[PDB]
RNA sequence: CGGAGAGGUA
């Protein structure tokens, strides 16, 4: 029931909702998408197989040989990921594919084979995602974020009324195919439906109508309703449907069957239509003006002379009807036109259309498509037939057809990848309906319209782009003759594939450097949802419509966690339970609500299907059956929330924390914060620095273990068993006898990563948490990585805080930090920097790194060896020498000015062929010794495991306690044992030990070769040396530290212990925050966390009291049981009677520093539970205590809040930020000082700061800040001399960057000069 | 339509396939496309007697269309041949394209010179530049302009060496004149015989 | 929205009311960012006319 | 300029001038040859196009391209816009004797003085220290004084307390919106790394203490120090210019 | 408006260091204009004293000298 | 071979570059004439053309 | 002290 890592320290879980679906693997998007990329696909629709079947088989141009594809297989990486990070080479795998080349013999007719060759050709190096989600491209670990772009399909958008200023909205429709030419219909303010293709010239839409072989008659039949007139004995009798008169005004006496139904001047009432239906009317006598404006449907030819009376789509009139009736025409068909319901948007376009048939329509489409090129028949018909109806030059994807048929109210979400006739007709009908108001436009930022294009899809796209170039090269090379001598690999070059996959993985707008100063920062950078990138919107041209959180974001995208600043909401982050659909849309889990019972079946609803049903709220109280306790529950119907009946609901939310991300699910009491402060809390919790010793949060949200385990920072056991040898650098696990495999049993080894350097220059180092001789299970955390404590996220330290103003040292947002905080060595963080020195190949000979340099004392060469490289472990300070280098005529790598630290790792690279120096050689000798020690220690530990299993199976069938030790372990086969299956098992294990012996003799030489192999470097250099400094940046006034609820602030004083406000017991407060930051920034969650942390440390202090004095295990057991009780019907329910009286003494050993508390995000601990838990300890249940002053020794009246707030130290130090400059380098084209801190640069006194001096009277100060201090070199040298000579006086002169301007205008045809 | 334009006029067609292995196929492919033609092949790897056999058949109009490689670059020009069709104008020297474009005519019959190219994405960028270079400057006296545009496309090769038409960064014109006058002085000075002359 | 968030910050906020509060805050933040971008050019235009 | 790898930077103006010179030399030779009119006409056309590309590229639609599918930076492209000479290198420019650091509170200060770290104060006022060390006779050159300041003996802190004494520095925040965004302040030397800022002026600076950084400029001449003390000192800006009401309100 | 009233200034530097530099340079180079350095911006460009504060007395002296 | 079925002879030359020839063209195949059916060498297909 | 791209602080 409890894993052994979770029996060490059981986090007391508050919260009352029983969870029905565990959190998924938090990196499911990256891992599952890329395993959708590289996997053998028998169905052949995903990844590399789909690309190969899409391109191959390829025909030669002469049509005599095709090159076809059989199967593919990923090879093995020549380097491991640690070595890839060390050497600076891509972690890639070879792509070995079996192409098959046929040859057709010229004698026999088309289709015959002479010879058919088939070999495995090497093409490309595709990088492999590591077992976390991160690629290694050049040793810089890059993460590829998913993209949120428009799904190909049909979009009915509109202007809101923002063109041509008449207030008319212009409803437009647009077909966006996945691959092909776009189409879009739009309106003109003259109510004309026009067509255009790929934003070319704008044609009448009836041209595209005719081009599909539609006559005018078919157009009017499809796009309009008919009205039947009949000339008879009196008047033009006309057949009428009752509903046709809705919303018109009566213009005559509407009379039928001798009954005057409607009088003129009346709006046709609902009663009119009802009485017309009741009286069973069909026919109306209409006057002659009721045809005088209406328009005929069909062209009417003479029944005798065969001549056309009225053209198609022509308005009837008086004499027109007379000539129609004198030709014996009895039936008249008319367009059911309106002004509000069925407008004449097609007829007017037919009138403005200058084209009368299909062929001239195709010619018009040609002349719009291609200027020039006088069209023919076959050219135009071919262009139109392959413009939208070719499977190869136009293709909606399967997602494209899905969106197309879904948005057009169809049912078949499968179909052809091309357009058709009825598709375009349905689009046109939908656009006309939207103009009529029936049907509505589609908002673009709806998550049913936006699609997740993850790493698998983008890499497959770039690989297909790489393949199509190889396709052309193979095509032309096969077109080249003499094909019998050649082979696959000769025509097909690997370079296009590798180049076009490397320009994606290396330098793309979405393959970005990994934020790697946390476990949380990694695991929430691998789930970002960028709206930018190729095929997406631009960063600085995104309106407020995109940046708002749409009501579809619930459950799919976190609404709070997003960066603030220039891109708010463009870089959204995924929610906890959200997944990607089979088409790419974001779907979220829900519980299916049956007749009245909330069941436990989980339906993943997408963003479109959600709008039809109604979904309950995450916390709507049901009691033990799935029946809601309330008969009016809060629900979400369609992009909007309401109050619904207890039987009307369809779905419940899965868990109370499905709205938020993983970065904002670790904020306790999130339901009490604001959303601005929750945004700031998530965005700064993403920045915390892993401190020296990790310290658990006393108030978590129970999500800490998921974040620690799911990210790859911890070292977690693959198979359970018993630990056999724990070092600070490795962990050996002897497997249990049941999970272990039959052949090559062995025991598992976890080589922990020691003090290596993260991407953000922080220290990541796994350290073991399991002691020797200790059982572990499958999924048990063995080693805690950077900022983890016993396998749960511990980003910062939990600190005793008091909320009061203290002499203004915490004035605005500042923090007053006790000196006990820096004494206890808790916020001091390691920072590892990497300095590289290069040995260029240059004129007058390359550079030698040997120690001999001129104009140096021996103190500058005290630490460097004979070879010119500083020893490992030598404390350097700013200005020292790490690697001495010479100018061929002091080009040494010096420590930058200001940084201390210890040199902890020196690595040397060298091109193959260049001889190495003595310290270089000893580095490879230690590397050979280390690799041989690793392989040989692996070999002998595996020998011990194999022989331990050999002795374990020897218990039955040939047991020999003393005979087995008469000969050594090697000859453990030919002893006394009956020739049965057990001897076969002994043969298996011993012959596989022999296999391990062979593995030694090859693997050792392979590693020896790898160590002595020269490494590829960029041309120009010879040898590269990298020195790794380790600094311990502790804390000082200035280091910006924050909390979890968005309460940032630099610290303003390191106050000594006795000055700190101490309580009635004598314990000094460690941090004095400010109360004034709580009301105006409504983050009440920090006060609630302060109280809960006070309660937790009270419980931990009581356990520490019962442990410091020795008390029997019954007392501790009873108190811990009381503590794990007292929730208001919580779901934790841990029972201590199953604990074996030893693990209680370890549980209460881990609980002596405060009893950790879980507060799930929106189902947290109420106030009553906090008061009760404070009451269990001997603390005052009001949260606040009386707190004595430190200096005056008297009492702070108005008793103040103390507690245990969990504070982080962010990565905005003050050693990084402080900078100053008197005189240094100067820029070249313009003699202004350089800019930056890396460059020794001066601050920019910009435009606004110049206005800030013009607004004063400071003319002289301004004059020197833009002539003397900066720009006039003849002025600044003399100013330096004057300052040194004690005389403060400027001779200003003329700024040089105005002479630069003068020359750059004078170098045009403009004479600009200075007068007298 | 180009082939029937030249045939029903009464003149031969220079079909330029520029390949030896596939030209045999292209013969019957063109024959199937154009039944109204009398097609035969001639290329440089024929036995050099059948080649002149085909040429002396071609002077006497016994067959219209001659699918042929660039042996006609030398040209044996007849009066009736008046339409050259390049099958792959993608890869050809610009000088070669102009020269073959000059192989037709020599009569009062208005000639044509089609330059069939592959898909505009398929051809290389230098192939593109050659194609607008030949398409644009089309008039009388375009021989010099085409070579002038060929320069700065390929770049003048190294001045003092072999290997015309290369974009190399070798010695400039200023240094070359200096070397030449220095050589003139050192030669005219002391009695120094010529290099190649002492090769005698 | 016709249903106001009926709970203060001392009591909790359930999921839906927090979603609506999140919308309001995101609108405020985006408006602040692009508003600063708009105001800088305005004060530049006034400075270089007076 | 070189990119350290045996090559040189592009410097697009050189490419445009090279095109113009090439075309002009071609035209000169063609005029010396009495060439036919069509070829010299084409060469004069392409010369005119080269001149239009050099003077103002991008006024024509076909912007000339050197690499990266990127239009070249012409002569007129070095003047217009945010990155031209006028707005980037002339109106506002980078300055010597300047520094930048995170700010904290320090509420013991008086209204006219601000904290200043010892390292920053030694680094801005380095020429003043050199002058005083040559005056005291402790280093009879600039090199020995430079070594002394680089070593930080216990005499240079006395020299600082002699040269800080009544020498205002200008504190500045990043979005300097109004004229109370640059204010003079007498320095007090601090054994820290943050610029302590008297908390009455955080209303004028709009400066919360949650990670803001401020820049320290140093007025050199006597006119500038007197301008700072008489116009820009914090004890003179207690009434805002936008309204008569105070701006040093207890916050 | 402040845009057009800033561009239609009598001093072409005060209208060229504002937006739309190239049109100001052409229109003020054809007409052969002259800039007398009156505003507080062109003196910033050419790096002499501001004629507002402590530099106002200096500019008064320079105006009375000629 | 493009929509037709066929039966062929698998020949594994050096480096396992497979070659097939149809059973119809069996007359392109001979037994090894060196008498070294347990000592025969293994050519590569077509040779090093490029 | 070239350019492009990606982030981040106020
Ligand atoms: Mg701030």
């Amino acid at each position: 029931v409890y894993s052994y890592t979770e029996k060490k320290r059981i986090r007391k879980d508050f919260g009352k909702r029983p969870q029905v679906l565990d959190v998924p693997y938090l990196l499911s998007i990256q891992l599952d998408s890329f395993q959708k990329f590289i996997e053998q696909d028998p169905e052949g629709q995903y990844g590399l197989e789909a690309a190969f079947r899409s391109v191959f088989p390829i025909q030669s141009y002469s049509g005599n040989s095709e090159l076809q594809y059989v199967s593919y297989r990923l090879g093995e990486p020549v380097f491991d990921v640690q070595e890839c990070q060390i050497r600076g080479v891509t972690y890639s795998a070879p792509l070995r594919v079996k192409l098959r080349l046929v040859i057709y013999e010229r004698e026999a007719p088309e289709g015959t084979v002479k010879d058919i060759k088939e070999q495995e050709v090497y093409m490309g190096e595709i990088p492999l995602m590591t077992d976390n989600g991160t690629f290694v491209i050049n040793g810089t670990e890059r993460v590829i974020v998913s993209q949120l772009h428009r799904s190909p399909g049909v979009f009915f958008d509109s202007d809101k009324g923002k063109t041509h200023s008449s207030g008319k909205v212009l409803y437009n429709a647009r077909i966006i195919p996945y691959r092909g030419s776009w189409l879009d219909f739009e309106f003109d303010p003259k109510d004309n439906l026009f067509v255009r293709i790929d934003r070319r010239r704008k044609l009448p839409a009836t041209i595209i109508l005719r081009a599909l072989n539609y006559t005018t008659e078919q157009i009017l039949d499809l796009f309009f309703e008919k009205v039947i007139f009949e000339i008879r004995d009196n008047k033009l009798q006309m057949e009428l449907v009752p509903e046709r008169l809705r919303g018109e005004t009566a213009s005559f006496d509407i009379e039928a069957n001798g009954k005057v139904y409607v009088e003129k001047g009346r709006r046709i009432t609902a009663r009119h239509i009802r009485q017309l239906e009741k009286d069973d009317v069909k026919l109306i006598e209409v006057p002659v003006e009721y045809i005088a404006g209406k328009v005929v449907a069909k062209d009417y030819i003479d029944e005798s002379t065969g001549e056309l009376i009225c053209a198609a789509n022509m308005e009837l009139s008086l004499d027109l009807l007379a000539k129609l009736s004198q030709s014996g025409h009895k039936r008249i068909e008319t367009l059911f036109t309106n002004d509000l319901d069925h407008g004449p948007y097609i007829s007017e376009t037919l009138r403005v259309d200058p084209t009368n048939d299909r062929l001239s329509a195709l010619v018009e489409i040609y002349r719009m498509m291609r200027p020039g090129e006088p069209p023919t028949r076959e050219a135009a018909e071919s262009l139109f037939e392959n413009l939208f109806f070719s499977e190869d030059r136009y293709d909606l994807s399967a997602v494209g057809r899905m969106k197309f048929n879904r948005s057009l109210l169809r049912e078949e979400i499968e179909g052809s990848g091309i357009l058709s006739k009825d598709d375009i007709i349905d689009v046109m009908k939908k656009l006309i309906d939207i103009r009529n108001g029936k049907g509505e436009v589609d908002d673009i930022d709806h998550l049913g319209n936006r699609r997740i294009r993850s790493v698998g899809e983008m890499a497959e796209n770039q690989f297909r782009v790489g393949l199509v170039r190889v396709e052309r090269a193979v095509k032309e090379r096969l077109s080249l003759g003499d094909l019998d001598t050649l082979m696959p690999q000769d025509m097909i070059n690997a370079k296009p594939i590798s180049a076009a996959v490397k320009e994606f993985f290396g330098s793309s707008q979405l393959s970005q450097f990994m934020d790697q100063n946390n476990p949380l920062s990694e695991i929430t950078h691998k789930r970002r949802i960028s709206a930018l990138g190729p095929g997406g919107l631009t960063r600085e041209r995104a309106g407020f419509e995109v940046r708002d959180v749409h009501p579809t974001h619930y459950g799919r995208v976190c609404p709070i966690e997003t960066p603030e600043g220039p891109n708010i909401g463009l870089i959204n982050s995924l929610s906890v339970y959200a997944q990607t659909n089979e088409y790419g849309f974001l779907e979220t889990p829900y519980r299916k609500v049956t007749d009245g019972v909330v069941t436990d079946e989980i339906h993943y609803l997408s963003a479109i299907e959600e709008g039809n049903y109604v979904i309950a709220q995450a916390n709507s109280n049901l009691d033990e059956e799935g029946h809601f306790v309330e008969d009016l529950v809060t629900c979400r119907s369609k992009g909007e929330s309401s109050l619904f009946s207890r039987d009307q609901v369809d779905y419940m939310d899965v868990s109370t924390q499905q709205v938020v991300s993983v970065g904002a699910s670790l904020i306790p009491f999130l339901e009490h914060d604001d959303a601005n402060r929750a945004l700031m809390g998530a965005n700064m919790q993403r920045q915390a620095v892993p401190t020296l010793r990790a310290d658990k949060p006393l108030v978590g949200t129970g999500m800490e273990r998921a974040v620690a385990v799911d990210s790859g920072v911890t070292a977690v056991a693959k198979r359970g068993g018993v630990v056999q040898y724990v070092d600070a650098s490795r962990i050996v696990i002897k497997v249990n006898e049941d999970e272990m495999y039959p052949g090559e049993a062995g025991i598992d080894i976890y080589n922990l990563t020691k003090y290596t350097r993260s991407n953000q220059n922080t220290c990541i180092n796994q350290m073991p948490c399991v002691s020797l001789g200790e059982p572990v299970e499958r999924g048990d955390v063995l080693a805690d990585g950077p900022s983890t404590d016993l396998g749960e996220l511990a980003l910062g330290q939990n600190m005793r805080v008091a909320f009061m103003p203290w002499n203004g040292y915490n004035f605005e947002d500042s923090i007053l930090v006790s000196e006990r905080v820096v004494q206890e060595d808790r916020f001091t963080t390691i920072h590892i920097q990497e300095l590289a020195c290069v040995s260029r190949d240059t004129k007058l000979g390359p550079e030698e790194i040997t120690a001999d340099i001129p104009n140096v004392g021996e103190a500058a060469l005290s630490k460097l060896d004979e070879s010119g490289i500083v020893y490992i472990g030598a404390e350097v300070t700013g200005g020292d020498i790490l690697v001495g280098k010479v100018t061929p005529k002091d080009s040494s790598l010096r420590v930058p000015n200001g940084v201390s630290g210890t040199v902890i790792d020196v690595q040397v690279f060298t091109r193959d062929g260049v001889e190495k120096d003595k310290r270089a050689l000893e580095i490879e000798e230690m590397q050979l010794k280390q690799a041989k020690k690793d392989l040989s220690e692996e070999l002998q530990i595996l020998e011990a495991g194999l022989f331990s299993r050999i002795r374990a199976v020897l218990v039955a069938g040939g047991v020999e306690a003393e005979k087995l030790d008469k000969l050594p372990r090697d000859r453990w086969l030919e002893l006394g044992l009956t020739d049965e299956e057990k001897q076969n098992q002994l043969e298996q294990l011993a012959e596989q030990y022999d296999e391990l012996k062979h593995e030694f003799e090859k693997k050792l030489e392979a590693k020896r070769r790898k160590i002595t192999q020269g490494d590829d470097l960029a041309p120009g250099v010879l040898k590269i040396v990298k020195v790794y400094l380790a600094v311990k940046r502790r804390i000082q006034p200035g280091d910006k530290m924050a909390g979890r609820h968005g309460n940032k602030g630099v610290i303003s004083k390191i106050n000594p212990i006795e000055d700190m406000p101490y309580d009635e017991n004598g314990t000094p407060v460690d941090i004095v925050l400010n109360p004034l930051g709580v009301p105006s920034r409504m983050n009440i969650g920090q006060i609630l966390e302060t109280h809960l942390g006070m309660a937790a440390k009270g419980i931990g202090d009581k356990i520490n009291a019962m442990l410091k004095q020795q008390q029997e295990v019954a007392k501790l057991r009873e108190f811990i049981q009381r503590a794990y009780d007292l929730g208001a019907d919580v779901r934790q329910k841990v029972d201590l009677s199953t604990f074996s009286d030893e693990e209680v003494m370890r549980l209460a050993e881990n609980l002596r520093k405060g009893m950790p508390i879980a507060t799930p995000v929106f189902d947290g601990a109420k106030e009553a539970e906090i008061k009760e838990l404070l009451k269990l300890g001997d603390l005052p249940t009001s949260g606040q205590i009386r707190l004595y002053d430190g200096r005056t020794g008297e009492q702070f009246e108005r008793p103040v809040t103390v507690g245990y707030m969990y504070m982080l130290k962010l990565n905005h130090l003050v050693d990084d930020k402080m900078h100053a400059r008197s005189t240094g380098s100067y820029s070249l084209v313009t003699q202004q000082p350089l800019g930056g801190k890396a460059q020794f640069g001066g601050q920019r006194f910009g435009e606004m700061e110049v206005w800030a001096l013009e607004a004063y009277g400071a003319a002289y100060t301004l004059q020197e800040m833009l002539t003397v201090k900066s720009d006039d070199v003849n002025g600044r040298t003399k100013m330096y001399k004057n300052i040194v000579d004690g005389n403060h006086q400027m001779e200003p002169g003329m700024p040089e960057s105005f002479n630069v301007l003068l020359k750059e205008i004078r170098s045009l045809g403009i004479n600009i000069e200075l007068e007298d | 339509e180009a082939i029937l334009r030249e045939i029903l006029r009464g003149g031969q067609v220079y079909y330029l396939y520029n390949d030896v292995e596939n030209i045999q196929k292209a013969a019957e492919r063109l024959a199937e496309l154009v039944p109204e033609a009398r097609i035969a092949i001639g290329h440089g790897q024929m036995r050099e007697r059948e080649l002149e056999r085909v040429m002396n058949d071609f002077h006497h109009q016994r067959f219209n269309v001659l699918v042929c490689t660039t042996i006609i670059e030398t040209g044996i020009d007849i009066p009736t041949a008046n339409t050259i069709i390049i099958e792959r104008a993608d890869h050809f020297g610009l000088a070669q394209l102009h020269q073959l474009r000059g192989r037709v005519g020599r009569s009062h019959h208005q000639a044509y010179a089609w330059l069939l190219t592959p898909h505009p994405k398929a051809m290389t960028t230098d192939a593109q530049k050659r194609l607008e270079a030949i398409a644009s400057l089309e008039d009388l006296g375009a021989g010099f302009a085409l070579a002038t545009h060929d320069l700065e496309i390929r770049g003048a090769g190294e001045l003092l060496g072999e290997e015309q038409s290369g974009s190399m960064e070798t010695i400039g014109f200023s240094l070359y004149m200096e070397l030449l006058e220095n050589a003139v002085d050192a030669l005219k000075a002391g009695r120094e015989p010529s290099l190649e002359d002492l090769t005698s | 929205i016709e249903t106001p968030i009926t709970a203060n910050f001392r009591e909790g906020l359930n999921v839906l009311q927090y979603f609506i509060s999140t919308h309001g805050a995101r609108k405020g933040l985006a408006d602040t960012a692009l508003k600063t971008a708009n105001s800088g050019y305005l004060t530049r235009r006034l400075v270089d006319v007076a | 300029v070189p990119l350290d790898g045996g090559r040189f930077a592009t410097s697009d103006l050189n490419d445009l001038y090279r095109r113009v010179i090439n075309r002009n030399n071609r035209l000169k030779r063609l005029l010396d040859l009495a060439a036919p009119d069509i070829i010299v006409r084409n060469e004069k056309r392409m010369l005119q196009e080269a001149v239009d590309a050099l003077l103002d590229n991008g006024r024509r639609g076909r912007a000339i391209t050197g690499s990266n599918k990127r239009p070249l930076k012409s002569l007129a492209d070095m003047i217009k816009g945010k990155q031209g000479r006028f707005r980037q290198n002339l109106l506002g420019k980078r300055v010597d004797y300047s520094g930048r650091s995170v700010i904290t509170v320090g509420p013991y200060l008086r209204l006219h003085q601000c904290g200043l770290p010892k390292k920053m104060a030694l680094e801005l006022f380095k020429p003043f220290i050199y002058g005083k060390l040559e005056l005291r006779g402790l280093a009879t050159t600039i090199k020995a004084a430079k070594k002394m300041v680089e070593r930080e003996e216990a005499v240079v802190w006395d020299i600082l307390d002699e040269v800080i004494r009544e020498h205002p520095v200008l504190l500045n925040r990043a979005p300097t919106l109004h004229r109370l965004g640059i204010q003079a302040f007498e320095p007090v030397l601090i054994e820290g790394k943050a610029i302590q800022l008297h908390p009455l002026v955080c209303a004028a600076y709009n400066a919360d203490f949650d990670g803001d950084q401020m820049a320290v400029h140093v007025p050199l001449t006597l006119e500038a120090q007197l301008e700072a003390r008489a116009l820009m000192m914090s004890t003179n800006n207690i009434l805002s210019p936008a309204n008569g009401e105070p701006i040093i309100v207890p916050s | 408006g402040i845009t057009k009233a800033s561009l239609a200034t009598e001093s072409f530097i005060s209208a060229a260091s504002f937006q739309e530099t190239t049109r100001v340079l052409t229109e003020a180079a054809v007409a052969g204009k002259r800039d007398e350095l009156r505003g507080l911006k062109e003196n910033v460009i050419v790096g002499r004293l501001i004629p507002a504060g402590t530099g106002y007395a200096y500019h008064q002296d320079r105006m009375r000298r000629r | 071979a493009g929509g037709i079925t066929g039966e062929y002879l698998m020949l594994t030359y050096a480096n396992d570059a497979k070659l097939y020839v149809p059973v119809s063209s069996l007359h392109l195949i001979s037994r090894y004439a060196g008498g070294a059916e347990e000592n025969a060498p293994l050519h590569k297909l077509g040779g090093d053309a490029w």
